[PDB]
């Protein structure tokens, strides 16, 4: 119970830290904002592999309805990680500049069991859920 | 590269009038000058095909080729540039064109809102490469450049007086932007000397 406890609200902050930089500006004083935000410091953890192992398990093993929350945001997460995963690669990265990419990609595209748990959440009526994950093996393709 | 279309700017623009860290993270577009670019032989050779790649890649057609076509000629614009351009923006008589001015247009906007307006972290950002204050001064230079008298020129015979004015006007409101931008820095109060004297002789 106590893991749950914990485990939610660094979630919580990890997804409002992505949220907490408005990429779109760039796709659609600079470059001292962009050292400041916290998302550059995120995503540069993320991609460490404890991180992402940690974030994917809890797509693995889903499903009390708080234990569903932790869930969605674990969904959320990667999604957005893997939408912007290119803009802090090429636009972010370099602004300040620590370490590349590769590793997270294939735990999660070769991980199978991620792919097919998220294939399996589709149906779940939480919209939330489902919608991501619907979104994310687009991504991944 | 830059993002050739017109809709990123304009949008973050809108923003600042909320602000998202992300789009504005996309950053070093705000160059202003179309530097590297120019027209380009070698890009030609692969627009004509009629395939042509972005920085997918789409098959197009004789009808968008001309019209590429001559706003390489128009801006001694890169070819696939162009197209960007042309694809962005709906495609309709000469679309291509306005976007191209209008994403500078928004571009030196931005800037002129940001150094003159906010006091920041972003002002920080955009300021920090100090690759804005070396093009400050070539950006205007690039406004300079006698492109349109040559063409008049040249064009004496058949002159089309109204699309060159419509050129005119975009260029003056950049320059005037372009002041705007300069004097913002001012007030901001980068560190000295070298710059004064480097713009007396500008």
């Amino acid at each position: 119970a106590e893991k749950w406890e914990v485990a939610e609200v660094v979630l919580e902050v990890f997804y409002k830290l992505l949220r907490d930089y408005e990429p779109q500006l760039e796709d659609f004083g600079e470059e001292i904002i962009a050292y400041k935000p916290p998302g550059f410091s995120l995503m540069y953890h993320l991609l460490n592999e404890p991180m992402l192992e940690l974030a994917l398990s809890l797509l693995e093993e889903g499903v009390k309805k708080h234990l569903e929350k932790a869930v969605q945001h674990c969904l959320a997460l990667l999604n957005l990680t893997l939408q912007k995963e290119n803009l802090f690669m090429d636009l972010l990265r370099e602004s300040q500049l620590v370490c590349p990419l590769e590793q997270l990609l294939q735990g999660i595209n070769p991980k199978a069991d991620n792919v097919v748990n998220i294939a399996r959440y589709l149906y779940h009526g939480n919209p939330e859920l489902a919608f991501e994950s619907a979104k994310i093996l687009c991504c991944i393709s | 590269s830059a993002a050739s279309l017109w809709g990123p700017y304009k949008d973050i623009w809108h923003k600042v009038g909320l602000l998202d860290k992300i789009l504005k993270k996309h950053k070093p577009d705000f160059i202003s000058l179309f530097k590297n670019p120019p027209k380009n032989v070698q890009q030609h050779e692969k627009v004509q095909k009629a395939s042509t790649e972005g920085v997918g890649t789409r098959l197009l057609p004789e009808q968008l080729i001309k019209e590429a076509f001559i706003l390489s000629d128009l801006f001694d614009i890169g070819e696939l540039a162009a197209v960007e351009l042309l694809l962005a923006g709906e495609h309709q008589q000469l679309v291509a064109v306005l976007l191209y001015w209008d994403g500078k247009r928004c571009i030196a906007n931005s800037l002129k809102a940001l150094i003159q307006s906010r006091r920041p972290e972003l002002a920080s950002m955009t300021t920090r490469f100090t690759g804005l204050t070396y093009k400050v001064l070539t950006l205007v230079s690039q406004i300079d450049v006698n492109n349109e008298f040559e063409k008049l020129q040249r064009e004496r015979g058949l002159g089309s007086e109204k699309h060159r004015k419509e050129v005119s006007d975009l260029i003056k409101e950049c320059r005037q932007s372009l002041a705007e931008s300069l004097f913002a820095w001012a007030c901001q109060s980068p560190l000295g000397k070298e710059d004064t004297l480097l713009l007396i002789g500008h």
